[PDB]
């Protein structure tokens, strides 16, 4: 199972490439639109660059239900613990 | 008098209009273009985002 401090560390390096927010602001209690001003037209880009590095297809059915970083870490944790087919081969 | 004549010839070389072939070939380079664009859009829509 992926640790929380590496999930956040992998999400911050994408948020910093897309928007430019320093990775010292990405904490598990920050909202994606109020605290960190990240419109959803940037959440789409984050979800694209996520799949373009680690094969992970986050459908827009679920891309709306992510309001905080804790939601992201919980979603990734549950999907990786449910499916044992996580390749993780680079 | 008879025989007197002055016959010029104007240079109207920019006053043209296309034929049926040049029109059928102009109204067929715009339909296939939008058809190809629609096909490329349908191919792009594979990622499941609307």
């Amino acid at each position: 199972a992926a640790t929380q401090e590496e999930i956040i560390a992998g999400l911050a390096e994408i948020i910093e490439e897309v928007t430019g927010i320093e990775p010292s602001e990405v904490t598990p209690e920050k909202s994606f639109v109020d605290d960190l001003d990240i419109d959803s037209l940037s959440m789409v880009e984050i979800a694209v660059q996520t799949e373009d590095k680690y094969g992970v297809k986050i459908p827009d059915e679920d891309l709306a239900g992510l309001r905080t970083v804790g939601d992201v870490v919980a979603y990734i944790q549950k999907l990786e613990e449910e499916n044992p087919e996580a390749a993780a081969a680079l | 008098p008879q025989g007197l004549s002055v016959s010029a010839e104007i240079d109207t070389r920019f006053t043209t209009h296309p034929t049926a072939l040049k029109l059928a070939a102009m109204l067929l380079a715009i339909v296939s273009t939008v058809i190809a664009l629609l096909a490329l859009w349908r191919l792009d829509r594979l990622d499941g985002r609307r």
